[PDB]
């Protein structure tokens, strides 16, 4: 997909 | 008074109730003193059983208060001293008691419940386990909510969303369905605490599978919290947001009704908010918006976000500077040609060369990712040349040339691609 | 938001 749904893993 | 452990034990030992009283005062006083509250002095007493039972003496209302009021007070501190209350048989005593008429006392149990859901996943199931909710929406099942004390009905929404909180796992589905319609009642209620937990609840029961996303949503709660994002009231904003930046997590579909219920209208103010948070949540919303449909990008576009989003990029912290190149890279990979001649029309290209002397080596990639995508838009027009000389212009060619030296791989061949394909001969 | 809430005397 193209959505992000883990900005928090991102961090 | 300043009673000692020891004087407590003895007083709720004795077989005379109005000396348990007095030592149940003690150990409340004792308890909710600002500082340091010993805590584990009471529990090593082996206080909790005894206070516990006195949940259930239905006839000395006064000592089931105090008996409330300083086990809230000891599931308030950390896991270890909320799972004393919890071994003691706390939770089965609370939910007893939230049917009791004394309204005070039955506002304490819902505090103290919450306490104990507050602690986690694990015992926030033990307190659904045990048939918390069912008592809890009784409560709330009056026609006006207004009728309720204004701190009854805050602890309530308070502890509901205690029990929507937290994950591995989330809450189970039938729970959840069973608050939602109570939880979409206080979101349009008037209290401004009381909207702040209910929107705290919702941002909780989204922050998952887009399973969970639809069942939220066709509860029809995303007018309400699009209109919520535009209050003034900063604790009310903050939940709301990160509720509408979850469901524009989920799909296109989801995304939509967000959009329907007018939310690109507040965002311009969101992204240039002064609280950097705020920016950030923002702005990380706006990426996964323009990864939606071209039709989507247009209303972006159409809402004057693009720039703003320029701006984010171009004088906002380097955290929110991250977000924003997201957001062009998303933007760029799924526009139109139009729309991307717009993005440079707007400006782009020189706030994302600038951001190419960054460190950090996973905003580079998404950089010249952004640049590849305008570059095959402008060779559908013909107009790479035009392309090539305004990213000259802005300084951008030498920051594309040093990137060579960059260690990363997938960098190295991304600007050694732009180099050859676009400003050779 | 806050996980835990204590309750404090009456000042």
């Amino acid at each position: 997909t193209n959505k992000k749904m883990r900005r928090n893993r991102f961090k | 008074v300043n009673w000692s452990v020891e004087d407590i034990v003895k007083g709720i030992n004795s077989n005379n109730l109005e000396s348990q009283l007095q030592a149940t005062q003690a150990a409340r006083k004792l308890l909710s003193r600002e500082k340091q509250p010993p805590i584990d002095n009471i529990i090593r007493a082996g206080l909790i059983p005894k206070f516990v039972s006195f949940l259930g003496k239905t006839d000395c209302s006064p000592i089931q208060f105090e008996s409330a009021w300083a086990l809230t007070n000891i599931a308030s501190g950390t896991s270890e001293q909320t799972k004393a209350v919890v071994d003691g048989g706390a939770i089965p005593a609370f939910i007893s008691l939230l049917a009791s008429p004394h309204a005070h006392i039955s506002e304490q149990a819902v505090w103290a419940l919450g306490n104990i859901a507050g602690d986690g996943s694990a015992f926030r199931d033990l307190v659904i386990k045990h048939g918390a909710i069912d008592p809890l929406l009784a409560l709330l099942a009056v026609p006006d909510l207004s009728t309720l004390a204004c701190g009854y009905l805050r602890n309530l929404t308070w502890t509901l969303s205690n029990l929507c909180r937290n994950k591995n796992p989330a809450p189970p589905l039938d729970a959840v369905e069973q608050i939602l319609p109570t939880l979409v009642r206080l979101l349009h209620h008037n209290d401004p605490e009381v909207l702040a937990d209910s929107c705290w609840a919702i941002s909780y029961l989204t922050d998952g599978p887009n399973e969970r996303i639809e069942m939220v949503v066709k509860k029809g709660v995303v007018p309400q919290l699009v209109k919520l994002l535009g209050a003034t009231e900063l604790p009310i904003v903050t939940p709301a947001l990160r509720a509408i930046g979850n469901i524009v997590t989920g799909t296109d579909e989801q995304t939509q009704k967000v959009i329907d219920a007018g939310a690109l209208a507040v965002f311009p103010s969101l992204l240039t908010n002064p609280k950097t948070n705020i920016q950030k949540e923002a702005t990380w919303t706006m990426s996964n918006i323009t990864a939606g449909r071209q039709d989507q990008i247009q209303q972006v576009v159409n809402h004057g976000l693009v720039p703003f989003l320029v701006g984010v990029l171009s004088k906002a912290d380097f955290k929110t500077q991250k977000e924003a190149a997201w957001a062009i890279t998303n933007y760029t990979s799924g526009g139109t040609v139009e729309q991307i001649v717009y993005l440079v029309h707007c400006g782009i290209i020189e706030p994302l060369m600038n951001l190419l002397s960054a460190k950090d080596t996973k905003i580079i990639q998404v950089i010249l990712d952004a640049i590849s995508n305008i570059f095959q838009a402008a060779e559908k027009l013909g107009e790479t040349e035009k392309l090539s000389i305004m990213i000259e212009e802005c300084g951008g060619l030498d920051k594309i040339e040093a990137l060579q030296r960059h260690e990363n791989e997938s960098v190295y061949k991304a600007s050694l691609n732009l180099i050859e394909k676009y400003f050779s001969v």
